[PDB]
């Protein structure tokens, strides 16, 4: 697997707006709500459970980095993977996506895989 | 880098009168860690080495002969000497202790009135 | 009584060097940091530098860095100070204080008048 | 008045 | 078990106003104390013991999120599970609650299990 | 054990004025000097070792909490359990107490075990 | 090995412009692109993978620094090692060189290997 | 062994100026540079590796502290142990000292072993 696969989607000019650290099934998790830096589009959510999916080892690294971009408020481009989480009350709460990466964004283009 | 503006440069009071002596620095001297003011007052009779008078801008030394206690401000101090006698004609200096680069004031000379 | 003792007056030629001393007795020599001060004819004091008698960890002024050198003797219980490239505007009296743990100098020397002329 | 630069690097780090 | 179960209560628009750390029975913990937005209601102490409850895995993730919110001092929403740690004197000191979740609240609506 | 036993002590309205991280017996230690919030009293020191006492399971929680209470320089309450470490050079240099918790003082009074 | 042998390479006076953390082949990784602070030269991109290189153990240390120098914006002497990766598509988007070190370059000298 | 033995040196009233991270002998290594904070002196370099000396159990606690003092640029007393590292290409580039402690120095007096 990779972060810049064609199967994985990407959303550009995403400013992280929220954060939520809980625990489900003896494993913590976190979910971010990224919003466009212009006012267009829809806010997309990308959770990351500690040890549930294939994107398990990068939970700690993506939690330190999700708190950096959420504090400084800089626009970044996020990549996700759709239809991952399947718990009923969990998907209806945040999303079914899985946060796979976090690329910084310059004034012209992003520093990410295309 | 911390300047000390002592004033007046030369003073003369009559015996039996209270005496004021002002000082000023470019920045505050209260340390939020030690919770003290790091300024002192010295006395130097002509031909003699100076002698400490106040510890932390408000508490005199062991042998002090009932002197004054400077105003516990940030960068503004007064009331160095008191009860002028026949032997209180000396040079009164000031000094910082906010860092290891100790900066001394200009000075002050007491005399007699006619 | 704790008291510091310095050398007598000095008189040298411009361009020479001088070694001032500061003898202390009555306490453990490696307890108080000893500074060095210069008092011109205008009575305004100016620190030269300090040195910890334990480590000899010295630190000089931004103006006397290329002019002075501090040295501490732990055996003879005395300090030193060298002054090279002496010019006519380096004539003053040099003191030797000691830092009490309260951040003040209770013990001073006795003065050392240094004059340079031809 | 405390410098916020170490206090900010304290909560963001790790 | 989930952070957003029905047996868990939550309080919105809280502000983490006090952070107390410590240790009981060879296990560290932390009992935050949170007040409301405009000083209404009552304070809510919510401990989190490292190795005593079933919410033990998320002790490290909840500590870093409860410290980031205590420092910035912004709106949050805490989820707790009442009636734990029957120890007599402990409950009299802080509470009979356990910190289960910490969501980041926006101006209008929060972000987490309602 | 517990921070607020009847065999402990507490110093409200103190300030962590200094901080020294080191190592003793292949075990990192950290000490803190607590001066009163108004400069009165005597310097109270209380170290903490990583794998020496029975309060060892809370070293990393107290090192990160002291390092944050030292940055903000605010008023706290330091819980100590005296007569723990018997290394004479360590005692006369630092203390004989033992850091067993760190509360957060408020405008009214401190929150934590009395 | 070391980040300063002739088999390595560096780009002095650089400034960390972008940073990207993700997950490749069940392993986290991070990459930075380095541009000057005066609008000159061609940007230099480095990478480091958590467990798919010889720069595996220092992944957490380099991530702490690459995220610190990225926030201070100071001029950084950033070292690399050429032709260490093998994934053909991974190189076509970020880089082929490794990230080995992160000095702190001064306006006159450069505290680092050269 | 102890940080404050008579065999350890210490340079009081220093400020950390330049940082550097890397990896040597498959072990990560950071390094700091210090200059006198009050006018002049001799610059001293000293730093530790993660798995080399007897101070290895403290690499994680000292790296988090050396980056705390490099961030604020304050006066600190550094305890070192001279002639530790032996790699000629790295001894001649940085130093032969090993960081063994990091005290926090007040206005004129420091807090640590002497």
């Amino acid at each position: 697997e990779w972060t810049g696969d064609n199967t994985n989607a990407y959303y550009s000019d995403e400013v992280i707006s929220e954060l939520h650290v809980g625990q489900i099934d003896t494993s913590p998790y976190f979910c971010i709500k990224t919003v466009k830096a212009n006012g267009s589009g829809t806010p997309v959510v990308a959770c990351a459970v500690s040890k549930q999916s294939i994107w398990a080892p990068s939970f700690k690294e993506l939690l330190d980095q999700a708190r950096y971009f959420y504090s400084t408020g800089q626009s970044v481009r996020i990549h996700v993977q759709k239809n991952i989480w399947t718990y009923p009350l969990f998907v209806n709460t945040f999303s079914a996506n899985a946060l796979v990466g976090l690329s910084s964004c310059s004034a012209t283009q992003c520093f990410g895989p295309k | 880098d911390i300047v000390m503006s002592q004033s007046p440069s030369s003073l003369a009071v009559s015996a039996g009168e209270k005496v004021n002596m002002s000082c000023k620095s470019s920045q505050s001297l209260f340390n939020s860690r030690t919770r003290k003011n790091h300024l002192a007052w010295y006395q130097q009779k002509p031909g003699q080495s100076p002698k400490l008078m106040i510890y932390w801008a408000s508490t005199g030394e062991c042998v002090v002969r009932d002197r004054f206690t400077g105003s516990g401000c940030g960068t503004d101090f007064t009331l160095t000497i008191s009860s002028v006698q026949d032997e209180d004609r000396a040079v009164y200096l000031c000094k910082q202790s906010h860092n290891r680069a100790l900066t001394f004031g200009c000075g002050t000379k007491l005399e007699m009135k006619r | 009584e704790i008291q510091s003792q310095q050398c007598g007056p000095e008189l040298v030629k411009p361009g020479s060097s001088v070694k001032v001393s500061c003898k202390a007795s009555g306490y453990a020599f490696t307890n108080y940091k000893a500074l060095g001060s210069k008092q011109s004819h205008g009575k305004s004091l100016e620190w030269i530098g300090y040195i910890d008698p334990y480590n000899s960890d010295s630190s000089y002024n931004q103006q006397f860095k290329d002019k002075a050198t501090l040295t501490v003797d732990k055996s003879s219980s005395t300090a030193y100070m060298y002054l090279n490239s002496l010019t006519s505007e380096d004539s003053a009296v040099y003191y030797c204080a000691g830092l009490e743990l309260t951040g003040t100098l209770p013990y001073w020397g006795q003065g050392t008048l240094v004059t340079v002329s031809a | 008045f405390y410098d916020a630069r170490p206090v900010i690097e304290l909560i963001l780090s790790k």
